[PDB]
RNA sequence: GUAAGUUUAGAUUAUAGCCAAAAGAGGGGCUCUUCUGGAACGGAAAAAACCUUUAAUAGUGAAUAAUUAACAACA
């Protein structure tokens, strides 16, 4: 128990000098998770596009208002209707087409 | 009640709990078990890539395998050709790591780096902020440039 | 008979910006000098925006172990430890399994400074401690 | 940050100052051959050495300045003490 | 000097192996539970 | 300025570990403040002083001359005592010097930490 | 401690401040006279005049300065 701050949940810290003491030696193996203290994968019985498509039910008036689309849209992410709204000819030309990647 | 004795309250105790060190002797005994089985580690190689710090120039870099560092100005040295870095303080494994205080020694650890190419910086506005500033008065730096590639990292159990 | 050519110059600058102000050489010509100035004294400020950065992402990782910014680095200068603040930004970022064996071996440090008070010097320096 | 610590322990205040990180050399070549003295430490070196010089002859001109003083009371004990005939 | 282009460089470093000890991530310190039991679980 | 100020006391000796006898020789000043919104004579002090520079170390002799001369800029200058545990530099040794902040000018640096 | 100074010859420009802070003098806040300091890119909220600040150069360094706040009465 020589280590200082709790070892159970990232890794094992294990500090030590070297005996010249021009050295410290850190020695972190990792720890896994314990088998009895996780849940089994649910039983009982997929890509994300379906579940927005199942979110996004399309229930009055066949598909709805833009507003209402929008507030639909905004209480799904917790986000502001203004987001949602589109923007003019002159900012969607200003964007840069090729931003760098590089790695 | 015994003398000295203060029944414990909100003011009695300080906020913060003491805590009791490990006895000296039987500490530096696992010191020196620590070190042992770490040389051991060391002796057996198991480790794959590796992070060092290296201090060039005024700066600290973290450098791993692979990694491009770019220094802004001439260091002499033709391209292509490898050279070894001496300022490293920390050296890291998967897992373990090594500290220098404030240096490891220079046996236990050595690193090679090549030198890619020498350039300039791109241009660098200089304006000044004086009353009728005038279109014609700014000046541009351009400074001097060099790009280095790390090549290898070497190490042994010299501890 | 060149005017053109100085008009071009300014342009250059120009082309980019809003209004009749980017076609217009008596208010393009003044705005160019401005960004230009503005850009100049952005390359300082530059500088200190990312250490206030860099200062705040480490007390983050700080505090997520339970420790305070200005404890940790006490007790790494009291431990000759010459890592800078950049550096410890990127160690706790890529190599967490690092950064605590940093928190431990500054906090071992600080109950070590705490024994020491408590002491009041008649013990001897601690492991730790030694320097 | 921590100068007062490092004054304690009688190092330079800032990490920057004078220590062997920043005075020695930073690299040297693979095959061995050392790497030619930073510019900026001659140039530190070349203060330094300035400066020995200066504090070994003001030391010479300071000895001289108290032992002359013991030359010219020498000068006028023996004065004080004359005879003839 | 070489073909590259000679322009604002926005980082001097460029890496092809970001992480050794693996990215952080929120669920790192987080300490685990017996069962996995989740918070105000009844169970 | 009354001499009384620079008249010391047995605790102040204690407190400075300072000898009355063997009085120091060399001055150790450096320039902490601005001379800027300051009179002229502290102005003039400074520059013949060469203090121009702040943080700058500055050799002077302990006489009264200069002992003048620094008690007039003595709140814009730290003074620390030259010390030498082993003597003056030769001139083999004159490019080894090294002036520690204890106030300690080593004759010879051997680049190894004192730990 | 430090590096300029005196004389001879030729020659112009300048010749209206501002504010802070001291010492006087009239008023009895003001009205003057005399001495000192100032002109941030930091700080006092924005802040020509107060405080910290020797020039200006690139850097994804470091140590510091001033720095809007402060913790009823019994003998």
């Amino acid at each position: 128990t020589y280590s200082s701050l709790p070892d159970d949940y990232n890794c094992q810290v294990d500090l030590a000098l070297t005996a010249d003491g021009r050295t410290i030696v850190c020695y972190h193996p990792s720890v896994d998770i314990p088998y009895e203290h996780t849940k089994p994968i649910p039983q009982p019985d997929e890509t994300h596009e379906q579940i927005l498509k199942a979110k996004l039910e399309v229930r009055k008036s066949k598909q709805l208002e833009q507003g209402p689309m929008i507030e639909q849209l905004s209480k799904v992410f917790y986000t502001t209707k203004h987001r949602w709204y589109p923007h003019g000819q002159y900012h969607n030309r200003r964007k840069k087409l090729n931003p760098p990647r590089d790695r | 009640y015994p003398q000295g004795y203060v029944p414990k309250t909100s003011l009695s105790s300080p906020p913060w709990q003491e805590v009791v060190l490990p006895d000296p002797v039987e500490e530096t005994r696992h010191h020196a078990e620590v070190v042992k089985r770490v040389n051991e580690l060391i002796a057996t190689g198991q480790y794959g890539r590796l992070f060092a710090v290296v201090h060039f120039a005024s700066h600290q870099w973290k450098v791993t395998a692979e990694d491009l560092i770019l220094i802004e100005n001439e260091l002499d040295i033709k391209c292509g050709e490898r050279i070894r870095l001496e300022k490293v303080l920390l050296v890291g494994a998967d897992n373990f790591t090594l500290l220098g205080k404030p240096l490891l020694r220079k046996e236990l650890v050595r690193v090679e780096a090549t030198v890619i190419e020498k350039t300039e910086s791109w241009p660098k506005i200089n304006m000044k902020f004086r009353k009728r500033k005038n279109f014609r008065k700014k000046k541009i730096i351009v400074n001097p440039q060099t790009i280095l590639r790390i090549n290898t990292i070497e190490i042994a159990p010299r501890l | 008979t060149d005017r053109y050519w100085r008009v071009q110059e300014v342009l250059k600058h120009a082309q980019h910006f809003r209004g009749r102000k980017n076609r217009c050489y008596r208010l393009a010509v003044r705005a160019v000098t401005r960004a230009f100035v503005k850009c100049t004294k952005a390359r300082r400020l530059k500088k200190r925006n990312l250490r206030t950065l860099w200062i705040n992402r480490i007390t983050a990782a700080s505090q997520e172990h339970g420790l305070k910014y200005p404890a940790f680095i006490v007790n790494l200068i009291k431990c000759q430890v010459e890592l800078n603040r950049k550096v410890l930004v990127d160690l706790a970022i890529y190599e967490p399994k690092t950064f605590k064996s940093l928190a431990a071996l500054a906090k071992r440090r600080q109950q070590e400074g705490f024994a020491a008070a408590l002491g009041d010097g008649k013990e001897p320096e601690g492991i730790f401690s030694r320097v | 940050a921590g100068g007062q610590w490092r004054l304690q322990q009688g190092l330079a205040a800032n990490p920057s100052g004078y220590g062997p990180l920043t005075e020695l050399p930073d690299w040297s070549f693979a095959d061995g051959r050392p790497a030619p003295p930073m510019k900026g430490q001659l140039r530190r070196k070349a203060q330094r050495e300035k400066l020995a010089r200066r504090v070994v002859l003001l030391t010479q001109e300071m000895d001289a300045g108290i032992q002359a003083w013991k030359l010219r009371q020498q000068k006028l004990q023996e004065e004080r003490k004359k005879e003839h005939d | 000097q070489s073909g590259l282009d000679v322009i604002r460089i926005r980082k001097p470093f460029h890496t092809d192996n970001p992480s050794i000890q693996g990215q952080w991530h929120p669920f790192t310190n987080k300490r685990t539970a017996l069962h996995g039991l989740r918070p105000r679980e009844l169970r | 300025i009354p001499d009384k100020v620079f008249q010391p006391k047995p605790e102040d000796h204690e407190k400075y570990g300072g000898d009355p006898q063997n009085p120091h020789k060399l001055h150790i000043v450096t320039r902490i403040r601005s001379t800027k919104r300051r009179p002229y004579w502290e102005k003039d002090t400074i520059k013949m002083l060469g203090l121009q520079k702040a943080h700058s170390p500055q050799i002077h002799k302990n006489i009264p001359s200069v002992n003048a001369k620094l008690k007039v800029v003595k709140h814009l200058i730290r003074i620390q005592p030259l010390k030498l545990p082993q003597g003056l530099p030769t001139e083999e040794t004159m490019s080894s010097t090294c002036l520690k902040s204890t106030g300690e000018l080593v004759v010879q640096w051997h680049l190894k930490p004192v730990e």
